[PDB]
């Protein structure tokens, strides 16, 4: 049966404005494994995003971790957008600027 | 305890397209990947070959090489024979490996899921369907059990090759497996104070909101989320009556810190 992806977005180091950092988008609990993940800066696709190999958990659902260098500032927003067969439209989750 | 898990994910889109990819973990550290696109199994650590010689690794890899092609043909032939009762697409996953414990004791496992659901395991000397699995699997599993050679190979792989190989991985990877990485923490927010803790390894950790010496009971631990550099991230949140955040602190205890806990005071 299809399972819908869950998306969490969080920072590797304390987010401090102007300070280079790493933003993660962890995508979990989905099936089937085919999925398209983009990270967004001001609503536009960030080009160099790196992805972990897909893997799966004890319950058999898949997960993957995306990450990108970023420098937060108070003029930029960040998000993670996912397309999967389980959803009619892509799902976007914005970074809450704190995680 | 360390659990070594070989995770295979095979997708059959139709009669002309399939792919099989694998990843291998020892505990929470990845040790191999094996892309469909690749003839050979890739190393993700300098110690991924464990204590096996190049010759012995080649032999083990050869067996998997034969298995990967054999498995793909077996599934495609099964779908042909069942046609059109079993439609493409088909997703098969396999989780196989062993759990290593004190002394030199270990338990092995080999579980298979079909369309996301556990359906078959190897146990003892045979493949079996699990109760609840679709009845059309009974016949192909009976036929696979008549393959004595495959049964003997799997019993060797589970009962012998696995724990032996992993003993070698534990010795060769000792300094990575026993690594200590220190957490850093930060705070954010009638409301919810959040203590974020990131960068620690290994996974066990204690994070609690405190008022002085007293643990705040209402502290809720989040999920452990992985960072991309083999460390962990966790938040713990506490709902607090507005105006009464003064005097609160987040405390973090972790093996990497010694007994020097991190204490982060709110509002300060
Ligand atoms: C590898 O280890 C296997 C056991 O380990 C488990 O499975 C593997 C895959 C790993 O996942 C591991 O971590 C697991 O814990 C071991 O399997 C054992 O194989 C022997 C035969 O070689 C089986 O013995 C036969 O047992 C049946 C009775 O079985 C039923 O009852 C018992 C409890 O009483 C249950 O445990 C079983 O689940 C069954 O419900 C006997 O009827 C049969 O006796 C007949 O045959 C013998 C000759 O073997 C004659 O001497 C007798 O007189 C009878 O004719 C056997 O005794 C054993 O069931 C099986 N364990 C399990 C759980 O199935 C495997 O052999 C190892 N292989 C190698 C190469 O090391
Ligand atoms: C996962 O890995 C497995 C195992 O490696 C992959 O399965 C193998 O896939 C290869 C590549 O497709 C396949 O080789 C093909 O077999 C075809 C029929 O069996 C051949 O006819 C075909 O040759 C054509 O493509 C070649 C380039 O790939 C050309 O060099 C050759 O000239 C042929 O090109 C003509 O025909 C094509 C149509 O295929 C046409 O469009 C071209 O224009 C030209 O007319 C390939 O040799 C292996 O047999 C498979 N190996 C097995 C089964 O063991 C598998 O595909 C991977 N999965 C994914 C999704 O990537
Ligand atoms: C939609 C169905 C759901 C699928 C659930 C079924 C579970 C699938 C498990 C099938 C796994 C074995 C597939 C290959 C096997 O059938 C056989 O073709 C090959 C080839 O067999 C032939 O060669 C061997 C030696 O190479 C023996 O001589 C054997 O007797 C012979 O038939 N055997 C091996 O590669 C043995 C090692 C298997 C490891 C499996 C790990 C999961
Ligand atoms: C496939 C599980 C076998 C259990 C233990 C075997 C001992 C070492 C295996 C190491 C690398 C395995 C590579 C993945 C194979 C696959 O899933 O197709
Ligand atoms: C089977 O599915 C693949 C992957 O979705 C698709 O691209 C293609 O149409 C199919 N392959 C063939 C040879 O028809």
């Amino acid at each position: 049966i299809q399972k819908t992806p869950q998306i969490q977005v969080y920072s590797r180091h304390p987010p401090e404005n102007g300070k280079p950092n790493i933003l993660n988008c962890y995508v979990t609990q989905f099936h089937p494994p085919h999925i398209e993940i983009q990270m967004l800066k001001n609503g536009k696709k960030i080009p160099k995003v790196e992805m972990s190999d897909m893997s799966f958990s004890k319950d058999w659902s898949f997960y993957i971790l995306a990450h990108t260098e970023f420098t937060p500032t108070e003029t930029d927003t960040y998000a993670c957008r996912v397309k999967h067969a389980s959803m009619a439209e892509p799902k976007t989750v914005y970074w809450d600027r704190d995680m | 305890n360390y659990t070594f898990r070989c995770l295979q994910m095979s997708s059959f889109a139709n009669r002309s397209w399939s792919r099989t990819d694998s990843v291998v973990w020892l505990g929470d550290l990845q040790t191999h990947r094996w892309s469909n696109d690749s003839a050979t199994i890739s190393f993700t650590k300098p110690w991924s070959q464990g204590k096996l010689s190049n010759q012995q690794w080649e032999k083990l890899q050869h067996m998997f090489q034969v298995y990967r092609v054999s498995f793909t043909r077996d599934i495609q032939e099964l779908v042909k024979m069942m046609s059109p009762k079993e439609d493409y697409p088909i997703e098969i996953q396999l989780s196989a490996g062993c759990e290593m414990y004190p002394g030199n004791a270990s338990e092995s496992f080999l579980h298979v899921a079909f369309q996301g659901k556990y359906v078959v395991r190897f146990w003892g000397t045979s493949w079996q369907t699990v109760p609840g699995a679709p009845s059309w699997l009974d016949l192909p599993i009976k036929v696979l059990n008549a393959d004595q050679g495959t049964s003997a190979t799997v019993q060797m792989l589970l009962n012998d090759t696995c724990p032996l190989f992993v003993r070698g991985l534990l010795e060769a990877g000792k300094s990575d497996l026993e690594k200590q990485e220190k957490p850093v923490a930060w705070l954010s927010s009638h409301r919810q104070l959040v203590c974020h803790v990131s960068g620690f390894y290994p996974k066990p950790v204690w994070v609690m909101w405190m008022r002085g010496d007293q643990e705040q009971q209402g502290t809720h631990r989040g999920d452990f989320l992985p960072n991309a550099d083999e460390t962990w991230y966790l938040q713990a949140t506490l709902d607090v009556e507005a105006g009464e955040e003064a005097g609160l602190a987040c405390r973090v205890k972790h093996s990497s810190l010694g007994g020097q806990d991190i204490i982060l005071y709110w509002g300060s």
